[PDB]
């Protein structure tokens, strides 16, 4: 666990409804939620692939279970219940504990992602702006629209701003 | 003053899965599993239609028991179905021969013609091909019996030594079946057969059988102290099989040319059969499915999803579903 | 100046679990998945207790050799034990037909009594019932014969025609059991049956076997050169059973009326028994656990955990131990 | 990994023995160690569940293994053996991998643990206090119990001492 | 100004891998879990060699067929091989009785020794042992017969009762086969039996059946319209086996005394058997791995690893390969 | 997934060849690539422990997995078929499964060491030199080859060079 989904970052947006990981704004212009579509797609490429993987890796025969044996032939009857019975405690154990186990892990690597999407957000502003906390950043300066779209598409400038920011910062 | 904040999706959802360290949590997509639907019929598999038995078994299928002429026998089958009332068999009481064996080589064939080996007109000339009927097999209200096999009995007092050839030019396997009959008492040996002390023989190149009949009282059985076994055997192509008798023997009139198919199975249930395809099927009925598992039924016929014995199989996809 | 530090706890514990990354990891807490110890005594299976049958086997308690006579036969019993020293069984040698099909469907009954279907007493009026003893068989130091059997001989000089039905009114299946004697010689089939060449017949609903002695020199066992071989059947309710013979016949005394389980088993060991219960069971002794692996037996019976080789399977549940 | 444990926080304390993680304090009004209770807890319930997922999800039907065969029945012996067999180098396998998965799995979870909480901390308390490192922090004000007591229960007043801290931190 | 960067490998490298999460990804370094080659060849099976036999089959080998002599009979072996051109067996039509359960008790031997049981010269002075040899089994242009077994026929007008011990004196099993022989007509069986209506009877301590001639014509194979069966059993140390006959048996020449191993197999195929170890045999060839799964073959013979359907199972060792 | 290979750190050294992490240095002395032997060893121990793992805890017992059925016994030919057939299913699925699911394990786990290797480094310097990114460090001072060494191999001195920073650190 990564620390950001139900937890430092504590709550969802139902409000945000065009993909699972994204941004708030707010500047003078106005404001609103908005998905970041890339890493929201590149997450739905990948646990697309776990399902199917764990779908069509299964390898089906065509076969018939049953059997049928006489009033002479109860050993091998029981032989044969024994491998039907033996064949649906080995599934039923694996497939519940595989299904448990990799919940887990999607659960998980969704916090990563979430957690990784702040991080390359701090990192390109830094000091241009203040760690609130709840994943929230606020600026030390003017950040019209034009601006947001730069910090969520990663070209954001820091030394633009770092000039009008660092006067603001002291007060 | 300006902000940004860095958040993540929720939403109506209510499905929830199971984690190793958690239960019931609330994730915002999630996709299943296991399959649990079935579509209650019993359909065509792989494209091909079950023989369906209704009223009888297969041996009272193969034999010609008089309550399953009003069924139609089709030339290629999946595999069979018999109901919980399939209870017309062997109407003259006896034990049928690697029984088990011959049902699991039956379940599926491509091609399956029945034909009059031994025509009942030219075979017998000197035996009575017409008397040779019972009350254990009533047809129309009257005494009767099998349809593909014939009880040869004395003509006039006389059974002279009977001896009869196929050979197998059908290009597959023919599947014959005959009978012998062991009569109650020495008097009834005799008013059939005439010659107390007999025997009949059936031959191969593979098989060769010798057998005596066993004279002697039984419990009765559909009012029967007498019996009869039926024995099967396969010709395979170019081979013959011949067959000698001084008495008690029930000579084949049908036999079968077939291609067997491959492990396929019967089915017994009430379940009604449909025109419908399907890959696997249960006795409950039939599966659509891609998924993995299954917990309908532990006996299926066809590629089928592994059974398990859970209840609930929920992958999560999406992500944990918090307001 | 004031300080608050971060940190995690440490202990007295030398558990140590293996990971995929690294071995022997020492950790603070750790709980066991393997189940490695047994309780050294064969138990009470679901509640119910085994038949012990010690000296003998199956073969030998169901005939009724003498040597098993101080046994006490419940009328219930979850699965059966056999010691490595239960050597009495057929004394008089020979064939035991179906024998393990036998074992296997005795191997737990819900209900079991003995009773005598053809009384010693009034039965056999025309033969001979107190004769037919062997030394194969001793009794108190002096020739002996199965209890549940008799061998009928010929009385004077004289083997009537034998023939005796028995109707199952119990409600539930009756066990019968019969033999077949082979002497060694016509001299010796004389001498107990009056006249050569005989047949046995026995039949049911269901069932219908002749039989006939084959008259010959076998290699000595327990003295004789002659044999006996065994037969079973289980007659139906409702059903009957009926016997017919010129010879040879060793003739029923008691019968078994039985409700079968469902799929036990037969346990072989020395291990003694004891008043326990238990839902799972091994030759070595019973398992009490809800761990879901074991490693003390493969041959288990009962809701077993799954046998695996391993020695240990231990599971962290704290933390890496670093002081 | 994490880091956390046997990492950027080199030991364990033996003398902390009411829980699996938490604090060491020391101000004027002396020292010691105390769990948080609040995430040992929650750390209990989710191992606790996945000893009991591992365990109880075991399908275990009634059956007999033995099966008995006359010396001319070697085939089906045989076949019997392979079935026992085969499953036996199943179930063996499985068994002896899902728990050095779940082992590698533990462990790290209680790294993470460790981890966030330690992250909890810095977040609160931030300029207020140095980061010496080894997961200690070294205060810039007095801080008395209440105020301990209120970082360990994450309501831990910033404003209050900021600038008691701020005229402490320029020496 | 100064700088220290901080970073990872990358390298030359194209090996992929896949995971839950995506396919086809890049790395550093990776190692291969699945063995998919094979050397093409039937090597000896933990150290010791396979019994090849070519030409013939099991049956055609411990009968001593014709065409099998010009091979030469190790005194053990680890397995068994037949080709798909081992066509020689039984050259005298009939039923080779429990033939599975024989190979399947010969798959493996550690010791074996065949040796005359009844030595033609001197144990069969009332009959002729020179005469009876057929068509079916020719040698070298002329009639011949199996060499382990003699057909006794009669001397001038008479063949009288027949009986004849072995006691195993060996101190392991003895393997000992004989024949039964069902003529084509009474004519045959009085040409070389002399008397109608015959018995054979064989047994030992724990084995004992009666045989008799079926006479009857069978559908031609290599020119016979009569038949022979073929029986075995296996007389354990100290215990005898005895013959008694009037005519129709195909008495043992040579026997074999051998300590069976365990479960091994019978692989049939034209691989080349070849001088060469290994610890796991497949029809197609041997393999030499550590790694624990394959893809060559689903019947092994050894300690194997498993077989799955898997055309790839490569697991990373390094890293994501970068650029 | 821990945000340093393929991601903060975007690419790979192909330079570096004498190990799988390390660093990159520059100073007046020269320049150059260095494996970390200590991680990187550490690193391969436990790799190798991985497969041997699952290679080593497959039990192997001797078998002949062919059985040879008479034409009357289509059944328990069939049944023998089901139990071969019903094996493979599972080891396919398994092992096909178990390289999927410890593929994406063996890589986080890289990703992991990567990152601690840069966390290890940021808490040593500090404000003693700046975060460019891309997992550089650029000093506030001259750091010469034993100061480099001594970052290395976690003995870095932070008073020694804290003043020299501080005043060059302002511009
Ligand atoms: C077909 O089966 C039916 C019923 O399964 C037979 O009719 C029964 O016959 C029994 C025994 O002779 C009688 O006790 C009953 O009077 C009948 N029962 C029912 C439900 O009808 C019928 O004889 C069978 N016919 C053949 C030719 O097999
Ligand atoms: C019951 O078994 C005992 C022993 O299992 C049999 O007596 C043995 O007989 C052998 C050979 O006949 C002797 O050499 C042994 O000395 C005997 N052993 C013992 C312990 O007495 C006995 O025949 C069996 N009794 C019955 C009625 O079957
Ligand atoms: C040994 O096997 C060969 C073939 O594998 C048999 O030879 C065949 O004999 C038949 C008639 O019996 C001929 O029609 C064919 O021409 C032969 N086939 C081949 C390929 O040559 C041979 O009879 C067998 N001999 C014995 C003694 O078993
Ligand atoms: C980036 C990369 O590794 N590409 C290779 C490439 O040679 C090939 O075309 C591809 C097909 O999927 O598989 C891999
Ligand atoms: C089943 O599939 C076959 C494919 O050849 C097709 O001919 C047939 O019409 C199908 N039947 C139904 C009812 O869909
Ligand atoms: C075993 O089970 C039965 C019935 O379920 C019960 O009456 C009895 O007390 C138990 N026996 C022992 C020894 O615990
Ligand atoms: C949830 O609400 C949405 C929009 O109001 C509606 O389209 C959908 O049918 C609802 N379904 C559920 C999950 O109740
Ligand atoms: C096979 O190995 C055995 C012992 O390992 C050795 O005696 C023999 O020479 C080897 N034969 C080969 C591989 O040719």
């Amino acid at each position: 666990l990564f620390g950001a989904i139900a937890g430092f970052i504590e709550g969802g947006w139902t409000g945000m409804v065009d993909g699972w990981y994204g941004y708030h704004h707010q500047n003078e212009q106005g404001s609103g939620y908005a998905a970041d579509l890339k890493s929201t797609q590149n997450a739905i490429d990948k646990i697309t692939n776990k399902v199917n993987s764990v779908i069509e890796k299964m390898n089906t025969q065509f076969t018939a279970v049953g059997k049928e044996f006489n009033h002479l032939e109860k050993r091998i009857e029981n032989l044969n219940k024994k491998v039907d019975d033996g064949f649906l405690d080995i599934w039923t154990y694996n497939a519940e504990l595989l299904v448990l186990l990799e919940n887990e892990r999607t659960l998980d690597y969704h916090d990563s992602n979430v957690k990784n999407l702040y991080e390359k957000v701090r990192n390109q502003l830094k000091n241009n702006a203040k760690e609130i906390g709840n994943g929230c950043f606020e600026f030390y300066h003017k950040c019209d629209n034009t601006c947001m779209e730069s910090v969520k598409n990663g070209t954001y400038d820091y030394p633009k701003y770092s000039e009008e920011a660092k006067l603001n910062r002291e007060e | 003053s300006d902000t940004l904040c860095i958040g993540y999706h929720a939403n109506n959802s209510t499905d929830t899965v199971d984690t190793v360290l958690e239960k019931n949590v609330t994730v915002t997509h999630s996709v299943n599993l296991l399959e649990d639907k079935h579509n209650g019929k019993l359909c065509k598999l792989r494209g091909v239609a079950p023989l369906h038995l209704g009223k009888c078994n297969i041996a009272g299928w193969i034999l010609g028991n008089p309550e399953c002429e009003s069924l139609s026998t089709a030339s290629s089958w999946s595999y069979i179905v018999e109901t919980s009332s399939s209870d017309n068999g062997t109407c003259y009481p006896g034990d049928f021969i690697d029984y088990e064996e011959l049902r699991e080589q039956l379940s599926s064939v491509s091609s399956f013609e029945r034909f009059e080996i031994f025509p009942k007109t030219s075979s017998w000339p000197n035996h009575d091909s017409n008397k040779g009927v019972t009350a254990a097999c009533p047809h129309a209200g009257a005494k009767g019996f099998y349809k593909n096999l014939i009880w040869l009995v004395k003509k006039g007092n006389s059974y002279p030594k009977l001896s009869k050839s196929y050979i197998n030019d059908k290009g597959k396997e023919v599947l014959v079946l005959w009978g012998i009959h062991h009569p109650s008492t020495t008097a009834d040996q005799q008013s059939l057969y005439q010659n107390a002390d007999t025997y009949v023989f059936v031959g191969t190149s593979r098989y060769s059988k010798k057998f005596k009949p066993e004279i002697a009282i039984r419990p009765k059985v559909r009012d029967q102290e007498g019996r009869m076994n039926y024995y099967w055997t396969l010709v395979e192509p170019g081979d013959k099989i011949t067959f000698e008798a001084t008495g008690n023997l029930v000579v084949p009139r049908y036999a079968f040319a077939m291609e067997r198919n491959a492990g396929s199975g019967i089915i017994i249930s009430d379940t009604p059969v449909h025109d419908c395809n399907t890959t696997c099927q249960t006795p409950k009925g039939a599966i659509n499915t891609s998924l993995p598992f299954q917990n309908i039924h532990p006996i299926t016929i066809g590629k089928c999803p592994k059974y398990v014995k859970s209840t609930k199989l929920r992958l999560a996809t999406g992500l944990r579903n918090v307001p």
